[PDB]
């Protein structure tokens, strides 16, 4: 009766709060660093632009 | 054949050691025919003839 608000509604970053199993989703805090390994098939030639 | 009113541009350049570069010559002929090719520097190596 005196639980108060869930983490879903009282979280910073505007973070979803989901159980089983317990989740944060989609905190808009920080950055995330992305490195591709494009292959040289994907690429087309300056001079065949 | 004679040409005249020739320019230059490299649209890209790598010094691979690998013909990693080329370059497009525009050209006004004054007939159909076939050109040598020669490089006037030792610097650089041209593949066609």
């Amino acid at each position: 009766k005196e639980r108060g608000a869930s983490l879903q509604h009282t979280a910073p970053f505007g973070c979803q709060i989901a159980t089983n199993p317990v989740r944060a989703m989609n905190c808009a805090v920080g950055n995330m660093p992305i490195s591709i390994d494009i292959p040289d098939a994907a690429f087309t030639r300056v001079v065949d632009a | 054949p004679s040409l005249t009113d020739m320019s230059c541009e490299v649209p890209a350049c790598t010094h691979s050691s690998d013909f990693g570069g080329v370059a497009i010559i525009k050209y006004a002929a004054s007939k159909k025919g076939k050109c040598a090719v020669h490089s006037m520097t030792n610097a650089v190596t041209i593949r066609e003839a």
